[PDB]
């Protein structure tokens, strides 16, 4: 279908867009060639079959993280130390490279798009965090705030200048590019994943390496719960008015939590690391997970 | 290491014999009328980087018979090579197993097991113990390749090699430990005092109740010259299937093959030997649950001390 | 003239990578043996029973290529001194696995990081590997001149950088090294790969590394200034350091992306060559001495002995 | 040897505690109404010359409950003692088994297992490994005596003991091997620099999936005096059942008992320690399929070398 013959084993990311087309990133973390790829599925249930895809392309290197940039654009965190932007064509069959700037000195491990949609922030294994402009295709600022590998960065949903970050230096940093000193440290185990609350601009949650999911307010007093037995890789809120939090880990399980961090759903469907989750915009009770076992499981969440 | 497997693979005569050995065994076990009905279950025990897997594929193609391959290998570094080959080249016909053959719980019994677990003294890599432990998942009418192997010994006079061993004395161990351990060596400046004689033999599959791999062998070597004994050169022969053999015994040496140099069992003190006298050597293969080792002693024309008692100086790890 | 290599943490095709690196004049390539992000489980099911190959085949390069042109790297996720017991145990098994694979390939060197104070369990595992089998493979400990915490930008509002002169505190990265090599009992297989920063520390901090087994000097691309022509150069501070390092005859490693995008990547190396040629030449002393550097010889006794 | 078992048996306090431990466990497991219906299956694992068998008999009589005894013992020389006792005294109530507990295929599951596999550092006789291997033939609600044991460490200054270890240098081994191995010693002329702290703990039956007996423990010892560290004294505590305990930890030492002297982990080089400084020691329990050993290192106030890496100087045989 005007795309690579075969995609890679380790599925790294999975995102839904407005209408409900499932974006897929995948990396080869084993074998001769260690590259990555991007895929589109207008039919979510056809995944991850390469013969039944809308779009697909082979990248130069592996895909560490990606995110939906509107409906056409795809932003990539590459191992080469480059942030890559791809754009779907008008037909939405091909995927042409928009830009591919090698600015990071090491693997780019996390990326997130800011409110405006013309800007994004990246985090690398090198300590730098960089602010990008997608229009001019240049780095606006470069910040060496942490003292270790930047694990996760997360843009504020409704604030352009604000974003979170976390690193192996055991620092959760709340940023604001308006301040002269933008970073601000939020007061045991290393932070691995971040997620802003969709309805509340002052609230966020973070998962650690020990498996604890936590609930933090900007003002202060925090709530938490031992959800997973191993490191929490990602945290994604549902599109509901009263949101459910989907948590995913390296213990090869999925858990859906309520507002009070209480376990609602459990799914030991994956046999390998669970890498990403994405709620279906059409059906809010559906949730799609991807893992290194090369499964694309669709979960019926009781809501 | 990788380059240790590399030099093994750079011996095409050995694998051509293995190819031919399997080729014949396929024809004997599977008739012409059951060509595409019967799929033979082969199991390469100790697959390494997979020269036998390949040979088994070639053997099946020239024979024109169906096979199902396993590739058991304990070394996890080599298993990386196997799986990359298996993904790219072989496919689902070869099932790479990353395990000890003595431990592995087989999901199927084998018609043939193929191994390459032989050193310069045949059983010095504990091929007996490994294949005994892998024997349970062989069919009651199953074949082993090799089906048999024997070790040979011959007394040698070499003032050079004696003086070479002497110089392997190391800090923080017995002063004479170097004399109580075998060496792999291309024997050049030496004198073979008597013709090689068989020492230890092993048959697979072993069907002797309470299988014991401990041994004790007395050899008498008629000497026809005055000389001074310094050690015993070791060789081996192996029967792969029937008339398919490998050998490093000088008189029956496989031509061109260079995958095994001879082994040398030294002695602490040189022993003078007059013409007409018989050199009498005694060789033990000993073991416990953890180790296997050899001991040896000269008993004629004069007695030596027993070498390597309790494997103090040299053991082979189980 | 100068022996130089290339550090990469991204190798999509091992054969193609070398070709590029070799064309740029580099002598060897520092790269991972397992994919940096390929995190592996060894205890808990079902992730421990992950199928398929764990990394690349050894057949992709010749034995000689592995032996001379490749330097191994410990994967970044491996943290043997983690506070979490699970991550510790996993990192132990992973560290041995990577080190064993390094020895399998017959690599001449292997890089391990010293990026924190406590590297006790790291040292305990490495020492065990050294005393398992026999190998001549060196181990280059990646240790920075200045710790990452001490060269971070002062851009955190409620956590300003230490503006105090801490004489002992600025020597901390040496103490990281000292403790590690003491635990390992001064193994001759364990050497330093000294990572040079943007801002060099005080002179005493650098003098600390005199008399230490420095085998490599890692140079990031970020530390390079740009001249009027528009090509990479170094400061007069860094120039004096490189001049000192050339006397020790270390192997310079280049790490990081091409910040000088307009020029080739050879330009970085060409500058080190430029520095190599432009040094005070060896006098009659150093001409004759060249060979006997730190070579122990017994004092002559022409009375007792006849010369 | 016989006289090694003799001196063990000449400690009546230990066995009275074992007697009392079993006594209580019988009462808890068997109610009054099931006195002569329920026969408890006891299994002495490592019966020796049978002090526990006897204690189990006494415990059952004072409790007035029915028991069925096994007496597993691997040492065949001791089994001679057991069988002669069993024939003359015990009878068919005691079933003497001559086997390893890790190997033995039990014809019945146990309600209680009783063991005496503890050394001066508790787990230095590989009680964890043995009882793990004997765990399968315990009932799902079965009890182990002891149910738990812990090892303790305390830094010591002794220029005497340091000089004593020094003098254990032997030919044909590492010059500093003597410093990388523990010693059982009645510590007399020494100074305990800090209070003992717990090192390694073990619970039986172990219910942690994929049971791992490897460990790594960091201890910080606050010193309040100037001194020179020469080693670490080792002690242990064990919980037999509930409030029934044995201990050689000085502060909680069982009064009268003399069946375990303290153990001593030396260091190669003495380490000076100022008042106010913390002595930081690291202890590993390591193992492979064949051996178990300890490694250790001081990390504060100065670093020592890691002692006994890969069990080069000292191993405990499996
Ligand atoms: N399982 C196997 N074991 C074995 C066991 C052997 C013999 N062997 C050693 O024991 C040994 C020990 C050493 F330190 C070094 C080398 C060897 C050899 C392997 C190769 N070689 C011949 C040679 C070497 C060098 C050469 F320039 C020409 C020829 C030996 O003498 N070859 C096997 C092949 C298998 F498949
Ligand atoms: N399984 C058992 N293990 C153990 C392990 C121990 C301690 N131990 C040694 O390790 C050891 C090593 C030696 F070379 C010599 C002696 C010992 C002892 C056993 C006796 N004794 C005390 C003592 C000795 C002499 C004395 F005049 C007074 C009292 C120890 O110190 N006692 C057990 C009893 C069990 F049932
Ligand atoms: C090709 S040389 C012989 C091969 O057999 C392997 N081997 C030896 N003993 C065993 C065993 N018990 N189980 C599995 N593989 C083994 C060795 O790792 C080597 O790769
Ligand atoms: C009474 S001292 C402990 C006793 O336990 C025995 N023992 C130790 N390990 C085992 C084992 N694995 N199986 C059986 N007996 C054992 C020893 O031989 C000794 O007599």
């Amino acid at each position: 279908p005007n795309a690579p013959a075969c995609m890679e084993r380790q599925l790294e990311a999975a995102r839904y867009r407005s209408d409900g087309a499932l974006l897929l990133g995948a990396s080869s973390l084993s074998g001769r060639c260690w590259a990555g790829s991007l895929w589109l599925f207008k039919d979510p249930c056809a995944a991850p079959n390469e013969g039944f895809c809308s779009a697909g392309v082979q990248t130069e290197a592996g895909v560490a993280d990606l995110t939906w940039v509107g409906e056409r654009g795809i932003l990539v965190a590459s191992d080469s130390g480059a942030v890559e932007l791809w754009e779907l064509d008008e037909n939405e069959t091909l995927i042409v490279s928009k830009f591919c700037k090698y600015e990071h000195d090491d693997i780019v491990s996390t990326v997130s798009v800011l409110s405006s949609g013309t800007q994004a922030v990246s985090g690398s294994k090198d300590i730098c965090i960089k602010v990008w402009d997608l229009a001019q295709q240049v780095v606006l600022s470069s910040y060496r705030a942490h003292a270790a590998q930047v694990t996760c960065v997360a843009a504020s949903p409704h604030k352009d200048s604000v974003f979170l970050s976390c690193s192996e230096d055991n620092r959760i940093l709340l940023w604001d590019t308006r301040c002269p000193k933008p970073a601000s440290q939020i007061g045991g185990y290393l932070p691995t994943s971040l997620a802003w609350h969709p309805q509340q601009s002052e609230v966020f949650v973070f998962g650690d390496e020990n498996g604890t999911v936590s609930l933090v307010d900007t003002k202060s007093c925090v709530l938490s719960s031992a959800v997973h037995s191993q490191c929490v890789t990602g945290l994604v809120f549902s599109p509901h008015s009263v949101p459910f939090l989907a948590s995913l880990s390296e213990d090869c399980s999925l858990a859906v939590l309520d507002s009070s961090l209480s376990e609602l759903f459990r799914s030991q469907a994956h046999r390998d690391f669970v890498r990403d989750a994405t709620w279906s915009p059409l059906n809010h009770s559906l949730l799609t997970t991807v893992g290194w076992d090369h499964q694309v499981v669709h979960h019926v969440v009781p809501t | 290491e990788s380059q240790t497997y590399e030099v093994f693979e750079k011996d095409p005569i050995k694998y051509s014999q293995y190819q031919q050995a399997i080729y014949k065994c396929l024809l004997d076990r599977v008739p012409e009328e059951e060509k595409d009905t019967n799929v033979q279950v082969l199991m390469v025990l100790g697959a390494g980087r997979g020269p036998l897997v390949n040979a088994s594929l070639r053997a099946a193609k020239q024979a024109d018979r169906r096979i199902k391959l396993y590739a058991v290998e304990k070394n996890p570094n080599a298993v990386v090579t196997l799986e990359n080959w298996q993904f790219e080249e072989w496919g689902s016909q070869v099932t790479v197993v990353s395990s000890d053959m003595r431990e592995w719980v087989a999901p199927e019994k084998a018609d043939i097991i193929v191994s390459e677990l032989l050193g310069s003294f045949a059983d010095n890599e504990l091929s007996p113990e490994c294949l005994d432990g892998a024997q349970h998942f062989l069919k009651d009418d199953g074949v082993s390749i090799p089906g048999e192997y024997t070790s040979f010994l011959a007394p040698i006079s070499s003032s050079k090699l004696y003086n070479e061993v002497r110089a392997c004395r190391e800090k923080d161990r017995d002063p004479e430990a170097q004399f109580e351990m075998p060496y792999v060596v291309r024997l050049h400046n030496f004198h073979q005092l008597s013709a090689p004689q068989p020492c230890f033999t092993f048959s697979h599959p072993n069907r002797d109740p309470m299988i014991d791999n401990n041994r004790y062998c007395t050899l008498e070597f008629p000497v026809e010259v005055n000389t001074v004994l310094h050690g015993f050169a070791g060789y081996f022969e192996t029967v792969l299937y029937q008339d398919i053999t490998l050998s490093i015994r000088p008189e029956t040496h496989s031509p061109g093959m260079f995958s095994w140099f001879p082994i040398l069992f030294p002695i602490k003190q040189p022993i003078t030997v007059r013409e007409g006298q018989t050199i009498c050597v005694r060789f033990w293969r000993c073991s416990n649950s953890k180790k296997v080792w050899y001991e040896w002693a000269v008993t004629a024309p004069v007695c030596s001390a027993i070498h390597n008692p309790t494997g103090r100086s040299y053991t082979i790890g189980l | 003239r100068v022996s130089s290599g290339r550090d990469l943490n991204c190798v999509p095709e091992i054969a193609d990578t070398l070709g590029a690196v070799a064309k740029q004049g580099f002598d060897f390539l520092c790269m991972p043996v397992f994919h940096p992000r390929f995190k592996r489980e060894f205890i808990q099911e079902p992730a421990k029973n992950r199928p398929g190959p764990q990394t690349r085949s050894d057949l992709l390069l010749s034995g000689r290529d592995w032996n001379t042109l490749i330097v191994g790297k410990l994967s970044p996720w491996i943290r043997p001194d983690s506070k979490v017991e699970k991550i510790r145990r996993n990192s132990e098994a992973a560290m041995l696995q990577e080190l064993n694979f390094g020895a399998y390939l017959g690599l001449p060197a292997f890089l391990l990081p010293l990026n924190q104070e406590d590297n006790t369990n790291l040292a305990r595992v490495l020492t065990n590997h050294i005393h398992t089998g026999h190998h001549s493979s060196m181990f280059w400990m990646r240790v920075p001149l200045v710790a990452p915490e001490d060269l971070r930008d002062d851009i955190i509002e409620n956590a300003p950088t230490t503006h105090t002169e801490e004489y002992s505190g600025e020597e901390k990265t040496w103490m990281w090294w000292h403790n590690f090599r003491t635990l390992c009992d001064y193994s001759k297989r364990i050497a330093v790969a000294l990572e040079i920063g943007a801002d060099l520390p005080s002179n005493h901090v650098i003098d600390r590394w005199l008399g230490e087994p420095i085998k490599a000097a890692i140079l990031p691309t970020s530390i390079f200034l740009t001249n009027k022509k528009g090509f990479p150069v170094l400061s007069k501070m860094h120039q004096r350091l490189i001049f000192r390092l050339l006397k020790l005859e270390v192997q310079f490693i280049i790490t990081g992306t091409n910040h000088h995008s307009e020029k080739e990547f050879c330009s970085y190396l060409q500058y080190l060559e430029y520095l190599s040629q432009n040094r005070p030449p060896p006098n009659a002393y150093e001409l004759f001495a060249k060979g006997y550097e730190d070579y122990l010889q017994s004092p002559l006794q022409p009375l007792m002995d006849n010369l």
